[PDB]
């Protein structure tokens, strides 16, 4: 296996994947707008009158009730899913801990640095103590 | 990659001091200035730094495509100073989660060699025989045909 | 449980969100603007509902993945 | 699959919860129904120790738990634990939210009303199902055999009941429910093992005794001859390796444990065995459908899986019954899941699709709707 | 004093050689520890997979025995009903 | 001269410590060599026996399939007999 | 490092005090725990002679001191000396004032309460730490191995204790604490050396006998064969140079000193060896976790560093245990500091950060807080 070629291929693939994700998000946004125009047909009020306004008011109230109930059920589902996400995050945290907590440690922060001072300190202490006269 | 110039300009003194000490240990006279990587690895071992050396030795056996065997500053200097973690931010975990969810057209929690080949044909890279086996190593840590998102995360984590 | 608190919260939200019901007491333009604004509001609510539905499906898939993880741990 | 809506055929049982979507051959997830809190102290920090392991997870950590079944004899004695079991069954073993699926529970005959009403109230309030229906555990086992008549002896793990049915018309005055079942056989086996030196006391070791019973015990064709043979030769002594070594040798305890079914005087019960309560259940029926019931005797339930029971029971009934009638005992190889297979078949029927207890109906009449026309 | 200085420098070069030998031994030690860790992990996996295989073989053997005996009995009964 | 002699004594103790290091390194290394070899041999044997068990299990699968088919046949014969 | 606050993982032990900041690999300062007053008169004036040399300083002037350990068998018998040892450890070996650092002491199982309460009272009143926590010396050694089950035999220098743990749930009824340890082996070696002519009596010469034990003694794989071989050949006699010359030759005293661990009848103790108290500790556990304990037997503590003990112990347990179970003995190369490494890991955990005994809590409930929920 190579080193540089694999690096460049991986980098290019990651960048292309991000571009694909962004364009897919844009396409999904366009489709969501299309579905908005379908389910919520835009109203052109050109040459309009009172009667269409009142019909719009009544249909709007009924649709507000329906969509509010639908969105309430969806939001309750969302809350349940968020709680499940929290529980699964906690479990994965616990499992990764029981895996890698012993491996996660500060190995010899200063014990590696402190290597030779003790011997010289002992010898120099003996010599300094002898050095009274 | 070609991070050589930005790297030779970007190094901060925490590693520049040891670079200078290794330079002094290396060059004492009657040298061509190319700085033989074989002595460089031994010098860095003497310095006490703790990266992984076997990959460096294999690279020198392969890299510097003309096969000179005496790496000039760029590549072997990078392999030397590779003690310090100057990584590509590790990307973002949520970004990779979104990518892997996108790639899971199977919608079965994992992506296999067929989907990897599909993405490769979508981009158009040179076909490699290391395929299949690379998925077996990185994504298949369970030998079950299952790959979770952390496998793709650590597949190219902080890749430049 | 889990059958009455939801109903009361939903009715309270309905009361606070469904405003006063009075139209024909005013001019045509004021009612026209009010209806247009409420229609755009329900359009925004519907768009948000569909986006949250897609996000809920994605998070259901993610919950399935995490379930496969907790199954892999045993 | 796709659009449309499939039904959840759950089957609470007592000892093994069997569940799965309607229209398949076998239950999707089968796991013991035990909920065991830990009993020791626990010193490791951050180990992620939960407060109650349910289902098949508590059969692997049973060394430090105190397993306790939430269903004693058909009836449910601990509603919180049963709710926990149902929640686990829906969310982790099937991973389908109950808000979008009808459910078909099963219940033993002659059970207390309050149990059934509480069951439907839970299913409608906590899990919030669209519609649920409760069915008698024997009619399903008759569905699975593809018959339409016959007297079915459904010897589960909690309770053994014997429902005779003719031409689709159940006979409510001839149901003979007896409370001897697999659990009492486990306790009796655990009690007679002490005659060789092996003492099992902990609620965790009851599972080991259950495994011994499943793997070794068999029903003797003739009891006295087997008792005489096992007391002279040694061709019966089969050994078994405990979960830690120290193999044990079971002698004539092999066929004495399941013999309790045909002589309930062993565990002090007064009533007659499963060989004579079937004949009594038949004799309560009318004089003109006794031949058909004799010819279509059906076995079901887990405890009827002992090797050699379909011959002992036939011999006993042939001894009791008149000499002219033909006695036939239907013992399908898929005995254990017979009730659930029948439940799947019943839930998959088009004619049955309007018998569910719809939620609006429950909202109008309360939990007492189950005793009404929607049975 | 001159003789002592000679011995001092000789012991000095000896001490440097000693330090180098020490570092070489240290590296060898780290290396062998790594190897042993790897091989032991492999031992764990090998034993566990062996156990899985043995258990499955046991279960299949038992089921074969049961079904074979049932088939033999039913064959005898088929002759009987002939 | 006395200062030089003190230096010499220091060098002597350091040489002693170095030889001590050498001996302990050798001992531990030989130990790990023993463990390495034993682990490797046992790993080899365990893999071999596990594969053997796997083969036997597959054979058992095929046997069970044969028996299942024959039981189906006998059951059909018996029911028609009835 | 910098801001923030690190914990002090001290580990009193008995024979070697091991201390260091939490989150490292090895203790920062390891030194014998001995306090020795001078015993002769002293004629030089102004020499700066102190009244008590503690720690590693008294292992260099031991020729004119009377060293005396302040910890006999786990318990602490001389509180003033122990306070002196702690003061030295904090101020001279680590040079960190205790006013700004939590501490995590360690204590053997089944020790007197008063010892633990006095320990916490000292740490809170004299040294005035922010918060201290006391942990059992075996759970830490189980942390360091990265396991979560297993039965750990922590044969220190004061006391040998054997704590079995499963899935993080310690089994308090199966702890077998035995008071034979390294110190008794030193005394027995000093007593059997007299059979060749070498007499060590002074409390300073006990250190020389300890060095002999560390450098020469080893555990025999089979005792009788070694006794027979050492009595015929002379391939075992290893020589050793005393601190003044006059080399000595140790014959079959080499493997007879550490054999006392497996036959405590040598020093007159009644109990069974460390090879049989582990099996007894296992057999007290439940029947379903014995396989896991058999497979994950852990060794720790200093005295388990004898060359060849991990094979003798495995042979003995394999002789005792059932033939089917696999016996595996985990003997990491970092055995001596295993308890302290585990202590560092435990102190570095985020989940553990709220278990410390905060000072305000001690002010409200007194020293008896340690037996309460904050264990
Ligand atoms: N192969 C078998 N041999 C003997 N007894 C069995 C066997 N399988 C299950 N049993 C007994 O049957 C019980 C399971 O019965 P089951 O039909 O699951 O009860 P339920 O009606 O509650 O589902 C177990 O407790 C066990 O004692
Ligand atoms: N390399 C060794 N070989 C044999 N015995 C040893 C060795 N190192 C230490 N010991 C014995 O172990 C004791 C130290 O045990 P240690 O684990 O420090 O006790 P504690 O649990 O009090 O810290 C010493 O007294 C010594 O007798
Ligand atoms: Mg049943
Ligand atoms: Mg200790």
């Amino acid at each position: 296996i190579s080193a540089s070629r694999k690096l460049q291929l991986k980098t290019l693939m990651l960048q292309i994947a991000k571009q694909e994700l962004e364009r897919e998000a844009e396409e999904r946004r366009g489709e969501k707008g299309r579905a908005l125009s379908t389910r919520c047909q835009p109203l052109e009020l050109a040459g309009l009158s009172f009667a269409e306004l009142q019909d719009l008011c009544r249909q709007l109230h009924a649709r507000v009730d329906k969509v509010d109930e639908e969105r309430y059920d969806v939001e309750a589902k969302v809350t349940k899913n968020i709680t499940e996400i929290a529980d699964l995050n906690q479990k994965i945290f616990d499992l990764r801990g029981k895996f890698k907590r012993p491996t996660l440690r500060r190995v010899r922060i200063s014990a590696d640095a402190m290597m030779q001072a003790l011997l010289g300190a002992r010898a120099k202490e003996t010599l300094d103590l002898r050095a009274h006269l | 990659d070609d991070i050589y110039k930005a790297a030779v300009e970007q190094l901060t003194e925490e590693q520049k001091n040891e670079f200078k000490a290794a330079f002094d240990i290396f060059v004492l006279g009657a040298e061509d200035g190319c700085i033989s990587t074989k002595e460089l690895g031994k010098v860095m071992r003497m310095l006490g730094q703790n990266p992984t050396p076997e990959e460096l030795q294999e690279m020198i056996d392969e890299v510097d495509e003309d096969g000179s065997g005496t790496v000039d500053f760029d590549e072997f200097l990078v392999m030397m100073v590779r003690c310090m973690k100057d990584d590509s931010k590790g990307k973002s975990e949520e970004e990779l989660s979104d990518l892997f969810r996108m790639f899971d057209k199977n919608a079965d929690g994992y992506i296999d060699l067929e989907e990897l080949k599909i993405m490769l044909q979508a981009t158009g890279e040179t076909i490699t025989e290391d395929d299949i086996e690379e998925l077996m190593k990185d994504g298949d840590k369970n030998n079950d045909g299952r790959i979770d998102y952390d496998e793709f995360l650590e597949f190219m984590k902080g890749v430049e | 449980g889990k059958r009455q608190t939801e109903r009361e919260k939903k009715k309270k939200i309905l009361a606070e969100r469904r405003k006063v019901l009075a139209i024909d007491h005013l001019n045509e333009d004021q009612l026209r603007e009010k209806a247009k604004e409420l229609w755009q509001s329900i359009y925004n609510l519907e768009a948000e509902k569909f986006d949250l539905q897609e996000k809920f499906k994605q998070q259901k898939y993610e919950i399935n993945v995490l379930r496969n993880r907790i199954n892999d741990n045993q | 699959d796709d659009e449309e809506t499939t039904a959840l055929v759950c089957d609470n049982g007592s000892g093994l919860v069997k569940a799965g979507f309607a229209g398949d051959d076998a239950p999707r997830a089968v796991f013991p129904s035990i909920v065991g809190r830990p009993r020791h102290q626990g010193v490791m920090v951050g180990m992620g120790q939960k407060d109650s392991y349910v289902g098949d997870e508590a059969q692997s950590k049973r060394g430090i738990l105190t397993l306790k079944y939430p269903i004693e004899h058909g009836i449910i004695t601990n509603w919180d634990d049963m709710e926990k079991i149902w929640h686990h069954t829906f969310y982790n073993e099937l991973r389908v939210a109950p808000e979008e699926h009808p459910t078909l529970l099963t219940e033993a005959p002659l059970n207390p009303k309050a149990n059934r009403e509480k069951m439907t109230q839970i299913m409608f309030e906590t899990f919030n199902v669209p519609a649920m229906y409760v069915a008698i555990q024997a009619v399903l086992s008759l569905y699975a055999s593809g018959r339409t008549t016959g007297i079915v002896l459904d010897s589960g793990d909690g309770v053994t009941h014997n429902v005779p049915i003719y031409e689709g018309y159940a006979l409510p005055h001839a149901i003979m429910r007896l409370d001897l079942a697999g659990r009492d056989l486990t306790d009796y086996l655990m009690k007679i093992l002490t005659e060789r030196g092996y003492s099992f006391v902990t609620t965790a070791e009851r599972e080991i005794v259950r495994d011994i019973k499943e793997k070794l015990c068999y029903v003797a064709l003739d009891f006295e001859n087997e008792m005489a043979t096992a007391a002279s030769s040694s061709s019966l002594e089969k050994s078994y390796e405990l979960p830690d070594g120290q193999v044990i040798t079971i002698g004539n305890e092999r066929f004495r444990c399941p013999e309790t079914l045909f002589q309930p005087s062993f565990i002090g019960m007064e009533s007659a065995g499963i060989h004579e309560t079937t004949y009594n259940s038949i004799m309560k029926c009318d004089i003109d459908i006794r031949k058909d019931l004799y010819a279509n005797n059906v076995l079901s339930g887990g405890t009827t899986m002992y090797p050699g029971i379909a011959d002992r029971m036939q011999k006993e009934i042939t001894a009791l019954a008149p000499s002219t009638m033909k006695i036939k005992i239907i013992a399908p190889p898929e005995r254990k899941y017979s009730v659930w297979i029948g439940g799947s078949i019943l839930a998959s029927l088009s004619t049955f699709q309007q018998m569910w207890i719809s939620k609006q109906e429950y909202d109008e009449a309360g939990p007492s709707i189950v005793h009404r026309k929607c049975f | 004093a001159q003789k002592d200085e000679e011995k001092m420098e000789i012991q000095e070069i000896q001490l440097k050689e000693a330090k180098h030998i020490a570092e070489d031994a240290d590296r060898k030690y780290e290396e062998v520890a790594r190897k042993l860790v790897i091989i032991e992990s492999d031992l764990e996996r090998a034993e566990e997979r062996a156990e899985l295989s043995e258990g499955k073989c046991a279960e299949l053997e038992e089921e074969l025995k049961t079904v074979t005996n049932n088939l033999k009995s039913l064959e005898a009964q088929a002759e009987k009903y002939s």
